């Protein structure tokens, strides 16, 4: 029975673990039925097994479809959505060669179904992190799910203010950080579309409250996207645009606007007498000096502060049940376990941005080699031309 | 792991510390460690990297590190940065072989450098100066082959150091591997113009040893084919011309060999738009100080020039090339070697043949 | 004739009809060529001090006369003086946007193309000053009329005949400005409404402009910003912590083991902070990769590939 081999998949001896892993890989190659993938997913859900997670994440065709199908099936079922979405996040961040299949598989509709019609902030925060991760992997999904992305951003940014009745403030710091990351992702990927959507959905009388309390601080943290001058609402969603860019290139496209290193690190975006008679006007003309001589801001760092135990409603900052002893209220244990899982997913997302920046650091070497080569090649051709004149 | 920390920690005797750390090494490469136990084991023997403890303790703890890397491996994560900080920021400088053994396991001989990517750039230079050892040059080959992307600011300095190792080391396999390091710098990266002249000098020097001849030419081919090829040819020519370098015969054997080989040899690399008409005047001054083996290389390379490019040599080029032969003949009086006599005679015989064939188009008078 | 400060204090506080006489004589001397630079300097010095007649600049012929000079003349000193005068005037007469918005935008575009072309018959220092003035004008216009100015940028630098001007001159300026909140809450005619401009004093206009502003010619504006501000105003640690935290965590797990053989919540808090340390270390590594990338792209920026191709064309003298 495959179940016995599962029991040995997490064996205390590395030899036995690798035996089970190799036998499982052989079975996956031999049998194209989904049964192996389904068994792996069910076992992982019951164990959070790392080797099982590796077996799942290294899958290729045809079991990529089986992995997507089992993940989609469980994502719909709310009783397992958090765990299966953590598994999906692991699958996504590994960037398998079928990354582009994410733009059309039925799993992505299930994820957006969750993020738009669910209330558990643990799940919504996890799902927003997954969606921010998946967007640069399939940026072509603009023309297919742009307004879904926009509406999820709007809903969850209103949630950052309106404080659902069963949600402790800790989760809302996580959620606001996640929605801030989603704001950076969307505004980088779809500048004109997102600006027009912002105007339409936040010139509304009923959402101006959310705008002032939540989004205007986010607007303070981003430059003006130059595609507001050079781009088009059709251009940003046109797959002809995204065909050139890998995932890390889309991540850096999003980074081009960011003023906040704690979410996205900016890169490669844009770049008489002794005095002149007009010199004294620079005093009142240049922008930051004029502020003084005219003759008269925390969005993701807040999450860090909260996890550094610096500022919150007071029991939610530093309550401690050791003072009179016994056992803690299990609701507090749950609140920390949920917060731990959220921070685990946030950590994985930062790991993803680290990996993408590393990959761009590698690609830019291949660029720089050519750049420097041709830089000298210019003078070398000048020498060759002078020699041929001779 | 469990309560064995009682025997690993500072409270137990050093001999028993080493004994149990060996027993841990066996489980480290064979058992699935429970989470966070790697840093706990490390904390229990982090002080074993202290000089008052003999090198046996250092070897035992480095063996623990290596076995932990070997077995637990992909589950180390940030502990990879921890281990690499230990190996690099070493609380000593004596051990190199064992630290390199740990580093090889940590990066799979140098192809898997995640989480240690930035500090590896400084580590390369530090270890090179601490030792340009052989196995480390293997690791450096693998590093430049797959992970040059983080050495970008230091490729200039790496080449400047490697030029001055290839000039001097008694271990032959050291240069056999240094040629591979430079082959990686040539094929998977690019050399600054501030490094290329010294690369040229060191390659020209390096080819003079018989076991290294084909590998050295392969390296020179891999560079001389790139965009740097033209700057390299011109620098080799100017190394023939400048009065300061005149006496350096082994260098000039390299220079004559490579220039002739690239432009008009058998394995010519066609990207070089340098006419022989403009290069032969550097061969002029390659003979400003006669020598018994440099001119052997000149006459061989010019033999392939004339026997192949019979027709492309037109009259101004021949006016130069005849003076090349004139210098060779003036040297033939005193260089005296039967092999040089033979090859110079063969060259003039081929010139005579091509004159009968009227493939020679130069001045018959001179 | 004198640059006399007390006389300038007389001029800055005039009243009718001497108020009208001053603006009329300034306007006349702007019209004629010889007096133009002198009177533009007087205008700048006077306007800097917020004169008693500050709100009558909004309708006097002097404002059209200055704008006409700024669209007709080629003297870089005169152009720079006038541009800086205009920038100083905009917070004082923001209502004049409703009249001369297109003239402000024309001046911005014209002198941006000037910064692009760089006529060498005038000194590079004067052109750097002019580019700094154009930079200040971009910032002032984007601050005061955000939607109008963004519309002008989109409609004027999406034209093929000015895209090079855009990328080489204007696009670097866009690095130093946030997205204006009025791009989400404002309108085009909301920036020309006299009521909004009256509800803000000169300082408040400048404060709002500063709220969206941030911080070779860019070197000049950075240096001048720091100098004038001086006039105005006087990772391994994370790794080292996480290894210790992990050792403590394994110690906690070793404390659990005797129990089968309140502390739960402290355990969870330390475990949580361990994950924050991991995430902080990741953020530092991410920032390091980024700084490395900024360096790489800086060294790849120098590109004369067109000249290299042209040298290939001349290399075809191989023919």
């Amino acid at each position: 029975n495959v179940g016995e081999l599962l029991a040995m998949l997490d064996s205390p001896m590395l030899g036995v673990r690798d035996d089970v892993t190799a036998v499982f890989k052989e079975n996956l190659n031999s049998d194209r039925g989904p049964m192996l993938v389904n068994t792996l997913v069910d076992y992982y859900l019951e164990t959070s097994s790392q080797p099982a997670l590796h077996i799942l994440t290294t899958l290729q065709e045809p079991h990529d479809k089986h992995l997507l199908d089992r993940i989609n099936e469980y994502v719909g079922k709310a009783a397992t959505r958090l765990s299966i979405l953590s598994l999906l996040g692991h699958v996504i961040r590994l960037q398998p060669s079928w990354k582009h299949k994410l733009s059309q598989a039925p799993l992505l509709p299930s994820l957006l179904k969750c993020l738009k019609m669910d209330t558990d902030v643990v799940v919504l925060t996890t799902g927003v992190l997954v969606l921010i991760t998946m967007l640069p992997m399939i940026p072509q999904s603009g023309k297919q799910h742009l307004l879904d992305f926009f509406d999820i951003f709007g809903r969850l940014s209103s949630w950052c203010l309106k404080k659902p009745g069963h949600v402790a403030e800790v989760y809302l710091v996580h959620l606001h950080a996640s929605v801030y990351a989603l704001f950076h992702r969307l505004y980088g990927m779809y500048p004109c579309n997102f600006v027009s959507f912002l105007r339409s959905h936040y010139s509304m009388k009923e959402n101006l409250e959310t705008f002032e309390e939540v989004v205007k601080p986010m607007m303070e943290h981003v430059r003006i996207h130059p595609e507001l001058v050079t781009g088009s609402k059709d251009h940003e969603l046109d797959p002809r645009r995204w065909k050139r860019l890998e995932t890390h290139d889309v991540v850096i496209e999003c980074a081009k606007i960011s003023l906040d290193p704690t979410e996205a690190s900016y890169e490669d975006g844009y770049s008489s007498g002794q005095p002149p008679p007009y010199d004294h006007l620079f005093e009142v003309a240049l922008p930051k000096t004029a502020h003084h001589f005219v003759i008269r801001l925390i969005q993701q760092g807040a999450d860090a502060h909260s996890k550094e135990l610096n500022k919150l409603p007071l029991p939610s900052k530093s309550v401690d049940w050791t003072h009179f002893g016994g056992s803690p209220p299990s609701d507090e244990i749950r609140t920390l376990r949920d917060q731990l899982l959220l921070l685990h997913n946030q950590l994985l997302y930062e790991r993803f941005k680290r990996q993408q920046h590393a990959l761009r650091n590698r690609r830019l070497l291949r660029k720089v080699i050519k750049a420097a080569a041709l830089e000298e090649h210019n003078a070398a051709m000048k020498d060759q031309l002078k020699l041929q004149e001779k | 792991t469990a309560e064995i920390l009682r025997e690993l920690s500072m409270e137990c005797g050093l001999n028993n510390r080493i004994r149990m750390i060996g027993q841990i090494c066996e489980v480290a490469k064979t058992k699935k460690f429970e989470e966070h136990a790697v840093e706990a084991l490390w904390k229990a023997v982090a002080d074993l990297l202290q000089p008052e403890r003999p090198l046996e303790a250092r070897h035992a703890v480095l063996a623990l590190l290596k076995a932990i890397v070997q077995g637990q491996g992909e589950r180390l994560g940030v502990l990879r940065a921890l281990f690499f900080k230990v190996i690099k920021d070493y609380p000593s400088n004596e051990d190199l072989h064992e630290r390199l053994e740990v580093f090889k396991a940590l990066t799979d001989n140098g192809r898997h450098i995640t989480y240690l990517e930035e500090e590896l750039a400084d580590f390369v230079l530090q270890w090179m100066d601490v030792g340009l050892s052989s196995e480390f040059l293997l690791v450096l080959v693998n590093l430049v082959k797959f992970n040059s992307c983080y050495l970008d600011e230091y490729i200039a300095r790496m080449v400047q150091m490697i030029c001055l190792l290839c000039v001097r080391t008694a271990s032959s396999v050291d240069i056999e591997v240094s040629l591979q390091v430079l082959d990686a710098v040539v094929c998977y990266n690019c050399l600054p113009a501030e490094s290329l002249p010294l690369f040229i000098v060191t390659l020209c020097r390096t080819i003079n040893v018989k076991e290294l001849c084909e590998p050295c030419w392969k390296l020179m081919r891999n560079l001389l084919g790139t965009h740097l090829g033209h700057s390299a040819i011109y620098n080799m020519c100017h190394l023939m011309e400048d009065r300061a370098y005149m006496e350096d015969a082994p260098l000039l054997r390299g220079a004559v060999f490579f220039v002739g080989m690239a432009l008009w040899g058998a394995h010519r690399l066609y990207s070089l738009r340098n006419s022989p008409t403009s290069v032969l005047p550097s061969f002029y001054q390659a003979m400003a100080c006669p020598n018994e083996v440099v001119s052997y290389e000149i006459v061989l390379s010019i033999t392939r020039l004339i026997k192949k490019y019979r027709k492309e040599l037109q009259v101004v080029a021949w006016d130069i090339l005849l003076n090349i032969i004139e210098r060779l003949l003036q040297q033939l009086q005193t260089l005296d070697s039967p092999e040089l006599r033979t090859i110079v005679h063969d060259l003039l015989t081929t010139v005579e043949e091509l004159c009968d064939q009227n493939e020679f188009h130069g001045s018959q008078e001179r | 004739e004198t640059s006399s400060q007390p006389a300038l204090h007389i001029l800055t506080t005039l009243q009718e009809p001497h108020d009208k006489h001053l603006l009329d004589r300034i306007n006349e001397y702007v019209g004629k060529a010889a007096t133009r630079l002198s009177i533009l300097s007087l205008l700048g010095h006077v306007i800097r001090l917020q004169p008693s007649w500050k709100h009558k600049l909004s309708q006097a012929p002097l404002l059209p006369s200055l704008l006409k000079c700024l669209k007709m003349d080629t003297d870089v000193v005169v152009l720079t003086t006038g541009v800086l005068v205009l920038i100083t005037m905009l917070p004082m007469i923001p209502q004049s946007g409703k009249q001369h918005l297109l003239d402000f935008f024309d001046i911005f575009g014209r002198l941006s193309s000037w910064c692009l072309k760089k006529p060498g018959h005038v000194a590079e220092v004067y052109l750097v000053h002019l580019h700094a003035s154009v930079y200040a004008l971009f910032h002032r216009l984007y601050g005061m009329y955000p939607c109008n100015f963004v519309s002008f940028l989109r409609s004027h630098y999406s034209m093929k005949e000015n895209l090079e001007t855009f990328e080489e001159v204007v696009k670097p300026m866009m690095e130093h400005v946030r997205i204006h909140p009025e791009l989400v809450t404002g309108s085009k005619d909301h920036e020309l409404d006299p009521r909004r401009w009256k509800r803000l004093e000169t300082h408040d206009v400048v404060i709002e402009c500063a709220k969206i502003s941030l911080d070779t010619a860019h070197h000049f504006v950075i240096r001048k910003t720091e100098e004038l501000l001086k006039k105005a105003k006087g990772p391994m640690e994370v790794l080292d912590r996480l290894i210790q935290q992990g050792a403590d965590a394994h110690s906690k797990e070793l404390n659990k083991l005797p129990l089968p053989s309140i502390r739960t919540l402290r355990d969870q808090l330390l475990l949580l902070h361990n994950q924050l340390l991991y995430e902080r270390f990741k953020r530092q590594q991410h920032a390091l990769r980024n700084r490395r990338l900024l360096r790489k792209v800086i060294k790849a920026a120098a590109l004369e590939e067109h000249n290299a191709a042209m040298k290939d064309q001349l290399k075809l003298q191989e023919k």
